């Protein structure tokens, strides 16, 4: 029916995506081996939409984890989550991989292990005979994300054609360049991978998660365990009107196609507010729907580092705010009643802006039943400021003789460094361009 | 009010018209009209009913592991006019909510009627 | 009136019995159960319920979550007992308990605080005119002639054994026994394996306790009884049901019954039924024993066996003196005889002056229960 093979791939992909499977289990009524709640079916009407479709009420996932580095993966099996993994649908026990950091590690490997990669995978497409598309739940930081999955983008182009394809893709980090140097390579590889030979992305900044990672959550020492608790919420937000029981775009394809303006632009802003516990105490006054889509569009939830003053010139196109449980649906027209007299988003000149709202009941639970949830996905055209960050970064390493006779060694020999930059640009100018 | 909760769920299958001709849930409908596609696109035939009633009964199995205990499947059916088989085909198909007994009571001639026009938008 | 304007509520001890009185058999019975949906989202099958209490809630069981206000025999949460309450009074009869005198029971050995408790709840939200706290053991008494000797309450809750000398019982001889009725059928689970026969759903666990007053019999001489079990006599039965589990009964004809003077076959070290019985009477008074053992009183769900009457009169002589003239007293009817009690207190000719009513609770607070 609406099955997604999710690709979940790197060192960093494969973590978001653990806890993505360990936070469906929690909502769903569901444990990793059993199940011991009738929570499942009366308050879940729908199920069989991520995982495969069952055989002994056992919801298998349909995951695919493969990454050159073991340790990614030897943390999986001693947690209780695994048994509901399949030790026969990507690996056996010890699998392994490269050495191994680099781009070019895993865009070779990709063609040696070619026969292998396309057969255990494939099983997995024709259990349902109408197929929905492929995430790619891969990263862009380091070399194993970024080297593998850019092929993985041109093969299933062509072999699977009719395919949806939209990643939620994280941005690596750019505050010091000590450990990693190789950043600014491997990262517009894989970019130039994300608009030709892909539809849409989901952007996930690294230097936006520690802003937010301080602003509430109150460490003093940032570490990576808190890296997969602001993203696998917001992964399972997003399929809310498509997991759960919803009527509007309870597709992907129906969401993605809402959103987006035009191939090469699809860079969509994400932002989602509550996430601290001792809110949970006052909620019980009938906190409204009024108030929560009021700070959405206020620049404080947002995961993109982007430029405060450069929000004049540039307009919202389309914006996306997700309610979810709770929503008091009477007053859900009247939130949308004072969207015009701020004017918060600035309209695009030339055509028609929207505001879409959608709303789909959450899971049968205390923290779930009771305090409200916003989840936003916007598309504003002050995006070109991270492309601008990332390119500045770009030409400046060229200049000072930085991994040009360290890289051009094995399967390289022309420059294909300015087909980078100017399809950058290109990207770059059609977003001024677009509204006239 | 006790004994059509005993007996017959009259309210409840108020709830259920919802899901089917107000389209409530949509997962029903879109798995349904998924399917519905490859027999639409063609003009209707004497053979276009026994196929629909197929197609009907594998779009609600699907998408169900725990609809088969009320008793809704039984009281809806498929509806379809008497237009002449030179048509587009699209606008024949349509679903109605079938009523036998105590639950016609509380459901006359001119419900389902005004239920038809409220389907075909 | 009150011969049939009043209702007479046997509160078993997992069995609500509501009524009129004047009759000899009750009106609504089923076991004492609510059910909470703990959230919402679709219902199927039955109505959009928050909460499914009573008959309503006994066809849903794997679909609901289940609680038990009456465990021990002792009500144990006081919300739930008052819901069952509002589902008898207002749903299985719908009738207003505001102009009716209410007839509610209670334990033998229950404190003062819950039974001050019981008052608090049937004057300020059923705002009954009248009420009176009976205890259990006196209408099986009452239902058995006069209201002097000792009843067997054996439920499906705990055995009381209550001595009453003429309508006032004695206070430290109410003896608190562990053997109960969902021990023996839990007792016939663990050994119905031994021929076979396993479980899948609580639904197959459930006619077990049916099949424990429908089948098994009580023989006069179990001692015999397994002795002629031994040398292969004709007593083993095979029940035939709709679907494929064939429950069948061995040697276990006879030993649901035995387990009340054995309780070895329980697992335990405690007294018998028997014995229990014996005790309580060797702690009265010595001129009033004989009025007890010739009132002997059986009364519960666990004690509905046919010819039982007499496997008690030879059980209790081994133990009584040889020249006490000892008589069981044995109903047709047991479960429903605490009710046929409360029924015929209900019509008799002067009860006006003993009525408990809104106008002394209101002048002495819920203290007027101590009478």
């Amino acid at each position: 029916p609406r099955e997604i093979i999710t690709l979940q791939l790197g060192q960093c992909g494969n973590q978001i995506g653990f806890e993505f499977w360990k936070q469906l289990c929690a909502e769903h009524g569901i444990s990793p081996e059993g199940i011991v709640e009738e929570f499942a079916t009366e308050g879940t009407d729908r199920k069989d939409v991520f995982f495969y479709q069952a055989d002994d009420e056992h919801y298998i996932p349909r995951a695919v984890l493969l990454d050159l580095e073991p340790r990614v993966i030897h943390s999986i099996l001693n947690s209780p989550y695994a048994n509901l993994y399949n030790p026969e649908n990507i690996y056996l026990s010890e699998h392994g991989g490269g050495a191994g950091n680099n781009w070019a590690s895993g865009f070779s490997q990709g063609e040696k292990i070619h026969e292998d990669i396309f057969d255990i995978i494939d099983r997995e497409a024709d259990g349902s005979d109408s197929l929905e598309g492929f995430v790619l739940c891969h990263s862009i930081a380091g070399g194993t994300g970024s080297g593998l999955g850019s092929y993985l983008l041109e093969r299933l182009n062509d072999r699977y054609p009719k395919k949806l394809v939209q990643t939620y893709s994280v941005f690596p980090n750019q505050d010091e360049m000590s450990h990693v140097v190789v950043q600014p390579y491997n990262s517009l590889l894989t970019l130039k991978r994300l608009t030709q030979n892909a539809d849409c992305v989901v952007v996930l900044d690294n230097t936006a998660l520690n802003r937010i990672a301080t602003d509430r959550l109150h460490i003093q020492n940032p570490s990576f365990s808190q890296i997969n608790q602001l993203v696998s919420t917001i992964m399972s937000a997003s399929t809310t009107t498509l997991r759960y029981p919803g009527y509007m775009n309870n597709d992907l394809i129906g969401l993605i196609a809402s959103l987006i303006p035009t191939p090469r632009l699809h860079f969509l802003m994400t932002g989602y507010t509550p996430l601290t516990t001792d809110q949970s105490v006052a909620s019980v006054r009938k906190t409204t729907v009024l108030d929560v889509m009021r700070r959405l569009l206020q620049p404080k939830n947002v995961m993109v580092s982007t430029g405060r003053d450069r929000q004049t010139n540039h307009c919202y196109i389309a914006i996306l705010n997700i309610i979810q449980g709770e929503v008091d649906p009477t007053q859900v027209h009247k939130s949308l009643q004072r969207i015009r007299e701020r004017k918060l988003a600035n309209f695009i000149p030339w055509g028609p802006a929207s505001i879409q709202v959608a709303l789909s009941r959450k899971s049968p639970y205390l923290p779930s039943a009771h305090r409200v949830s916003g989840l936003m996905m916007a598309n504003h055209t002050n995006i070109s400021s991270l492309f601008e960050r990332t390119c500045r970064q770009y030409d400046k390493l060229r200049k000072r003789e930085a991994f040009l006779e360290q890289f051009r060694k094995e399967d390289i020999f022309k420059d294909n460094f300015d087909e980078l930059d100017n399809s950058r640009e290109i990207v770059q100018q059609l977003i001024d361009e677009y509204h006239a | 009010l006790d004994v059509l909760n005993k007996n017959y769920n009259l309210l409840e299958h108020m709830q259920a018209m919802r899901r089917y001709l107000l389209l409530g849930q949509g997962d029903f409908i879109r798995h349904l009209m998924d399917l519905l596609k490859p027999e639409l696109v063609r003009p209707a035939t004497t053979l276009y009913q026994h196929n629909l009633t197929g197609i009907l009964e594998t779009a609600v199995r699907a998408t169900n592991a725990q609809f088969d205990n009320p008793e809704i499947l039984k009281r809806l059916d498929v509806r379809l006019l008497e237009v002449s088989p030179g048509d587009t085909g699209w606008d024949v198909f349509s679903l109605d909510y079938h009523v036998d007994g105590p639950i016609a009571t509380v459901f006359t001639r001119e419900c389902m009627s005004h239920y038809l026009r409220v389907f075909n938008f | 009136e009150d011969d049939i304007a009043a209702l007479v509520v046997d509160n078993g001890s997992g069995m609500c019995k509501a009524g009129f009185a004047g009759d000899d058999a009750p009106r609504a019975v089923f076991p004492s159960i609510v059910g909470r949906p703990r959230h919402q989202g679709v219902m199927v099958g039955m109505g959009q319920k928050d909460s499914y209490v009573g008959d309503e809630a006994q066809s849903k069981r794997g679909i609901l979550t289940l609680k038990y206000p009456i465990e021990h025999g002792i009500v144990t949460n006081w919300d739930d007992m008052e819901k069952i309450w509002h589902h008898t009074f207002y749903n299985e009869l719908r009738v207003a308990p505001e102009e009716h005198p209410v007839l509610l029971t209670e334990a033998p050995l229950n404190p003062k605080a819950n039974r001050e408790k019981m008052t608090q709840i049937m004057f300020e939200t059923f705002n009954t005119p009248a009420m009176y706290v009976a205890i259990q053991a006196v209408l099986s008494l009452y239902a058995s002639g006069r209201t002097t000797g000792i009843v067997m309450d054996s439920g499906d809750g705990v055995t009381h054994t209550v001595p009453i000398y003429e309508g006032y019982a004695l206070p430290h001889a109410i003896l608190r026994l562990d053997l109960a009725g969902r021990d023996l059928t839990d007792y016939l689970m663990k050994i119905l394996t031994e021929r076979g026969y396993s479980f899948t759903t609580t639904a197959e666990r459930e006619i077990v306790r049916d099949i424990k007053e429908k089948l098994c019999y009580v023989a006069l001489d179990f001692e015999q009884e397994m002795a002629t079990a031994a040398s292969s006599s004709s007593l083993e039965k095979s029940y035939e049901l709709p679907d494929g589990q064939v429950i069948t009964i061995g040697n276990e004809r006879f030993r649901c019954p035995e387990a009340l003077f054995q309780p070895s076959f329980l697992g335990m070290e405690s007294c018998g039924i028997h014995e229990t019985t014996y005790n309580s009477i060797m702690k009265c008074d010595v001129d009033i024993r004989k009025d007890l053992y010739a009132n002997t009183v059986l009364s519960g769900g666990t004690t509905m066996y046919p010819g039982i009457a007499d496997r008690m009169q030879k059980e209790i002589t081994a133990l009584a003196p040889s020249t006490m003239k000892i008589k069981i007293i044995a109903p047709p009817e047991r479960k429903y005889s605490v009710w046929i009690g409360g029924s015929i207190l209900a019509s008799l000719s002067t009860f006006q002056q003993m009525w408990i009513s809104k106008q002394e609770y209101d002048e002495s607070g819920p203290s007027i229960v101590h009478r």
